[PDB]
């Protein structure tokens, strides 16, 4: 037998953050956001305690998709009815709803799980620079 | 746009004769002067609308939070408050009558809570057809057809969301558009609308400026009698 591995439990302390998503791309931003939310980079990562930090993403509509994807790759959403496919294009997503784009691109990178739906709510994606979350005193770091 | 609106109580239905040699059915709507109870501006509240209070009641027959709201806002107490989107050209604390909103013969639309028709079956509800009665067609012959979508795991194996089966019908809001206004009566605070208005005799009836034909008016006169003896 052996010494039991150490595992923090309800010993969580989470600090907010700010990243200005000015000219980043979608997916490269999304993996960094997903890891920051899960606390995958924490030195003491307990796989079942939501040991990860909060996150606020600013200037969502300025994010960019490489290549001609803006006219060729579609995002779908289906109601449970028939003929309910709503099919929108990257150019239309970067204009009509941009925060929903980053939100969905982040959520899919989390595991099918019971904290995933509780992790994803720690991502606040404002479309423009201004916000009402200055009260929480976030730090600020570039490209994460 | 510059949507205009007013409320009343539908009092019944009759007919009146016009020039152009035509008989015109009519609904009669009792419209007590209303009272703007709040105005929402675009910048302040992210949209625009006007909140109207009506069906004045005694202060006793009124809940305390509402009567407090009325006393603080300097109004007459009213049983009902509801609001109209995109009504702009009005201020606070003002009485509004239908004469001040609609031309003599122009186009309005009417919303009203329809007539509650009970738990009704599919064939009256969705205008379905009735299975034949001759040749002995078996006792379930008043049904919604076959609800089938696919037999066997490959095809569909369920009933489709938003099917058409029996249920509750009536007592739901509906609206008839492009119904012209015939005339008014300032003595009784009463208005005349063409056509047939949804809702039972005595319900609450909202009139708005028709979206299909916003400003369109075509005048229609009456048919004063000239036969006496
Ligand atoms: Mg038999």
């Amino acid at each position: 037998k052996t010494s039991m591995l150490t595992k923090e439990q309800a010993n969580k302390r989470r600090q907010w953050y700010i990243v200005d998503a000015a000219g980043l791309v979608l997916g490269k931003l999304a993996v960094k956001a997903a890891d920051l939310i899960r606390g995958k980079n924490k030195v003491d990562f307990t796989p079942n305690q939501d040991c990860g930090d909060y996150l606020i993403i600013i200037n969502s509509d300025q994010v960019v998709l490489t290549g001609n994807k803006k006219e060729n790759e579609f995002w779908y959403h289906h109601s449970q009815y028939i003929g309910g496919i709503k099919k929108v294009s990257g150019r239309d997503m970067l204009k009509k709803q941009s925060d929903k784009l980053v939100y969905n691109a982040v959520k899919g990178m989390l595991p099918d799980n019971r904290l995933s739906r509780r992790w994803i709510t720690k991502v606040h994606v404002f479309k423009g620079d201004k916000h009402n979350m200055e009260a929480q005193k976030p730090t600020t770091l570039n490209w994460s | 746009m510059e949507i205009r609106g007013i409320f009343g109580v539908k009092v019944g239905m009759s007919q009146v004769f016009t020039t152009n040699n035509e008989r015109l059915p009519i609904t009669v709507i009792y419209c007590e002067p209303n009272q703007v109870a709040g105005v929402k501006t675009e910048a302040k509240d992210k949209y625009s609308a006007t909140l109207l209070s009506f069906d004045t009641v005694e202060n006793k027959k009124l809940n305390k939070p509402q009567q407090g709201f009325f006393e603080k806002n300097n109004l007459k107490p009213t049983k009902h408050l509801q609001e109209i989107r995109n009504m702009t050209g009005f201020e606070m604390g003002q009485q509004i009558t239908p004469q001040n909103l609609f031309q003599v013969g122009e186009y309005v639309d009417v919303s009203a809570i329809s007539k509650g028709r009970g738990f009704t079956g599919a064939i009256k509800r969705w205008n379905f057809k009735i299975g034949p009665l001759g040749h002995g067609a078996g006792y379930p012959h008043r049904f919604q057809g076959s609800v089938q979508a696919g037999r066997g795991g490959a095809s569909a194996q369920r009933v489709f969301k938003g099917k058409k089966m029996s249920g509750h019908y009536g007592h739901e809001k509906v609206t008839v558009q492009n119904l012209r206004i015939v005339g008014f009566d300032e003595a009784n605070m009463l208005v005349l609308v063409s056509g047939a208005i949804a809702g039972p005799e005595g319900g609450v009836v909202l009139i708005r400026t028709a979206k299909k034909k916003p400003g369109v008016v075509k005048p229609i006169e009456l048919a004063v009698q000239t036969e006496k003896a």
